[PDB]
RNA sequence: AUGAACGAGGAAUUCCCAGUAAGUGCGGGUCAUAAGCUUGCGUUGAUUAAGUCCCUGCCCUUUGUACACACCGCCUCGCU
RNA sequence: UAACAGGUCUGUGAUGCCCUGUCCGGGGCUGCACGCGCGCUACACUGACUGGCUCAGCG
RNA sequence: GAAACCAAAGUCUUUGGGUUCCGGGGGGAGUAUGGUUGCAAAGCUGAAACUUAAAGGAAUUGACGGAAGGGCACCACCAGG
């Protein structure tokens, strides 16, 4: 899909907020309308783009132009790569890398300023949701931890060539500077574990074998760190059981928690030695 | 290669026709490709023979390198005391050059030869993509092939489409005099990227029952309406 | 054009107070 | 019978290109202007340059 | 009196299965004089094959299933 | 008797239509940069020169 | 019976054996709202404003660039001269 239009450009451009010192990391370089654009707008752009053609074709139309100089490009995949620095971020993603990008993005170091991202009206709207939504998943609750979001302008598909799928969305998103004192790898197991089925109870969803073992291992860990003796008729599905009631998640299920609860639910599970890693 | 031995060499330098129309077509494809002006840039040429389109590229100021099968051809080039560079090979088994080399490439009538299969071996169509990734091998990132035939038929067009637009080259041809049959060429440029009541009047003729002549005022307002 | 019998084609499923 | 002959060549051209292209989307990804109604032959227009005819490669 | 090119000829294809191709000469028509076209004639006399629809051209049978047309989906932005 | 899709012949319709060259002298009848095709000659040693010998047919 | 077809989808303008549920052009829309059941997922009930000239069922069909099966031909091919 190659974006055509200019305006929603000129949009883009504008709502990401550029600065003339500003380095760009642009991902889906397209046919170099943007490209150059932010080039003539900001003063380093880094175009990523795994098809040496398309980089041929960046090159050639950047090419005789005062800001040839300002452009660099990855070549490669953008997922595997290690990202350089930049201050703002612009992409145009396909669907099928979209949302571990993402998290890449939310675990780029150092940290920038802001991104303007395209999305499918599907994943945008999962990328925004509240509690209470049906379109809450995992997605949900970890931008809405480690970042802010905003949906910013519904984009029509008469713009890009050839025309898309599903219509096509503009989400503007930062991390937040400092992040909050979560680990995020922590959490996302936590939250791996609580959505293998998001309508069925947290007492269910820790009732399960995988989630037996998971949580032997670490507490084993645990015990074998701190040298705690383990009783002989230690039952781990007890322990987790009373815990859970002990927070009051017994019978909250997972589509309806927001950020605090998830918090709590990692206090009390860390406090008492169960860890997800 | 057999054809250009010293005989069809000797009659080769010796045909003014020939001479000019190679010149003209050699014109014709170095203005193709947008070059800019006052920048020597480097070519390749393929079909080059006697450097006829080589000696027009060396009187312009640009340098380049040409590329043939047959040894009379390098030869008799050689004896016209050409300026660029001579190399004896065919197209089809790749142009041996590095990833960002040629400036430019221009071909004077040397693409519809791999057109048919002549041996066993040989094969046409893979050929041909082999021929077309070399050239987008060797050519420089953002450069322009100019490419000149005379097709037979449209077969010969079908297959070198197909394999120049699978190879990763974009473009088209341009055809020089296409109603004429003299000056009638063919350069593949590719580069590296009332109404209603008429209709039910119709409709009941279908049907089979009378209806009125059609004339001028089948559709007409008759008066404003209040 | 209008397919023929042999083109496959399946029938759809239808399914205040007064005061 | 030479015109027809023309005619119908340069449409199995012009049919066979439009035949190449649904594979050529698939696998992958004309001087009418220019004639002279009053006999054979090539006159030059003032608003456009010298003839040509540019069909594009997919 | 002189011995130019001509060193077996790169990519359209022409004709052909027995006294045939090819080599070789000889007649008729056109003709106050050409030798160059077409018709035949005789002499020496070969290679491959008794096959095919791969291509071309022609004649059949079926079909409007394949592609295309058609179905449906997807089908420009920016202030007041 | 008959028949003229072969016709012929200075006759009849103010019959329908379209308009209001000979002899004489000389030159030229592919003159040639060429692309488009048929032919002859050879590109040598299974050959060229010279001399001798010995075989036809349609007309 | 509109026809595909039905021994019932018959005994029906020559229109009445008994009784139950249920449709009233296409959308809006199984949506909003209220009630109610459910641990939840959801289930049952269920509009209007507005908008449109159609929506839909059954069957018979010429031509149609083409496509496939065969056959023939040294003015087509293989091997050759």
């Amino acid at each position: 899909h190659i974006l055509k239009n200019p305006l929603i450009i000129n949009s883009i451009i504008d709502k990401a907020a550029l600065r003339p010192t500003d380095v760009v990391l642009e991902v889906g370089p397209g046919t170099g309308n943007m490209t150059v654009k932010l080039l003539e707008k900001a003063k380093k752009v880094v175009a990523c783009e795994l098809d040496p053609r398309l980089v041929a074709e960046l090159h050639k139309r950047v090419q005789g132009t005062p800001v040839a100089s300002k452009l660099q490009v990855l070549v490669g995949d953008v997922l595997k790569t290690d990202l350089p620095f930049f201050d703002t971020c612009v992409a145009n993603l396909p669907y099928q890398i979209s949302s571990p990008f993402v998290f890449k993005l939310l675990l780029h170091r150092p940290f920038f300023r802001c991104a303007i991202l395209m999305f499918q009206r599907e994943f945008a709207l999962r990328l925004v949701a509240k509690p209470g939504d049906k379109l809450y998943c995992r997605l949900s609750i970890n931008t809405q931890l480690l970042a802010r979001v905003d949906h910013l302008m519904k984009v029509g598909k008469n713009n890009f060539r050839p025309p898309p799928k599903v219509e096509s969305s503009v989400v503007r998103i930062e991390p937040k500077n400092p992040p909050p004192p979560i680990n995020f790898q922590e959490w996302d197991g936590l939250v791996r574990i609580t959505f293998v089925r998001k309508n069925k109870t947290l007492s269910a969803a820790f009732k399960s074998s995988a989630v037996q073992q998971l949580l032997e291992k670490n507490y084993r860990i645990h015990c074998s760190v701190h040298n705690i003796i383990i009783p002989e008729d230690f039952s781990i599905a007890d322990k987790i059981q009373q815990i859970l009631t002990s927070t009051g998640f017994s019978d909250k299920r997972a589509r309806s928690m927001d950020i605090d609860d998830f918090i709590r639910l990692l206090h009390g599970f860390n406090a008492e030695g169960i860890h997800f890693s | 290669e057999l054809f250009y031995d010293e005989t069809e060499a000797r009659k080769y330098v010796r045909n003014s026709r020939m001479i000019d129309i190679q010149t003209r077509m050699a014109g014709r494809a170095l203005e193709l490709l947008y070059l800019p002006e006052n920048k020597p840039c480097y070519l390749l040429d393929i079909g080059c023979g006697t450097g006829l389109s080589g000696s027009y590229l060396s009187d312009e100021g640009h340098y380049w390198v040409g590329l043939d099968i047959s040894p009379a051809m390098l030869d008799e080039a050689v004896d016209r005391e050409i300026e660029g560079d001579l190399l004896l090979g065919d197209m089809g088994q790749g142009i041996p050059f590095k990833p960002g080399t040629f400036d430019g490439c221009i071909s004077i009538s040397a693409v519809q030869w791999l057109c048919n299969a002549n041996k066993k071996s040989e094969n046409p169509a893979k050929r041909l993509y082999c021929f077309f990734a070399s050239l987008f091998s060797v050519l420089v990132r953002g450069s322009r092939a100019v490419l000149q035939l005379y097709p037979e038929n449209s077969e010969q067009l079908e297959l070198i489409t197909t394999q120049a637009t699978k190879a990763g080259f974009s473009g088209g041809m341009v055809v020089d005099y296409p109603n004429s049959a003299k000056a009638k060429k063919f350069y593949l440029c590719l580069f590296s990227g009332r109404a209603w009541v008429l209709e039910k009047k119709e409709r009941h003729r279908r049907q089979g029952r009378e209806v009125r002549p059609d004339t001028q005022y089948t559709g007409r307002k008759r008066k404003p309406r209040f | 054009h209008r397919p023929g019998p042999l083109k496959q084609q399946n029938k759809a499923h239808k399914g205040l107070s007064r005061v | 019978r030479n015109k027809k002959h023309q005619k119908l060549k340069h449409q199995k051209e012009a049919e066979e290109e439009e035949l190449e292209i649904p594979p050529q989307y698939q696998a992958g990804g004309p001087g009418a202007e220019y004639k002279a109604k009053k006999a054979k032959g090539d006159v030059k227009k003032k608003g456009r340059p010298d003839p040509y005819a540019y069909i594009p490669l997919n």
